[PDB]
């Protein structure tokens, strides 16, 4: 009778609440992931520049000391 | 002889629904949106992992180069 009606009316709102919370969490996740990706791209650029300069400097100093 | 008898008729209570078509559609739409967001997150995470793997090799190479250069300079200095 009314027991099943109330059960059906009470087992739907909770799903909506949980789904909305999941939605908010996923959105925040996406934004922060984009930010982290940009940061990592900058990281890679800096690392590449550093390694290239290391190669250049070591080669230059080695040749200079070899020739004296 | 006022002894009467009867027969019965039946009716079916409405099946369990008529609340499963308004929250249901919204639930399905939200599920679809969450699925799309999850797919996008998958793609972005894979790209980030690839980029980190790429960074590792340059990191190791610079470490090795600096160590070798320092050792060589120390050896020549003394």
């Amino acid at each position: 009778a009314l027991s099943e009606i109330e059960t059906r009316h009470s087992e739907i709102i909770k799903l909506e609440n949980s789904i909305r919370e999941l939605h908010d969490m996923f959105m925040d996740m996406a934004m922060l992931v984009e930010s982290q990706g940009e940061m990592i791209d900058r990281i890679e650029y800096n690392v590449e520049h550093a390694v290239d300069y290391v190669e250049r400097a070591v080669s230059d100093t080695k040749k200079a000391v070899k020739y004296q | 002889d006022m002894r009467n008898e009867l027969e019965e008729m039946q009716r079916r209570a409405d099946q369990l629904a008529d609340e499963s078509l308004e929250s249901t559609r919204r639930m399905l739409q939200l599920v679809e949106e969450s699925k799309d967001a999850g797919i996008r997150t998958l793609v972005m995470l894979d790209e980030q992992g690839e980029q980190l793997e790429r960074i590792e090799e340059g990191m190791d190479q610079i470490n090795k180069d600096m160590k070798e250069a320092e050792k060589n300079l120390t050896d020549l200095g003394k």
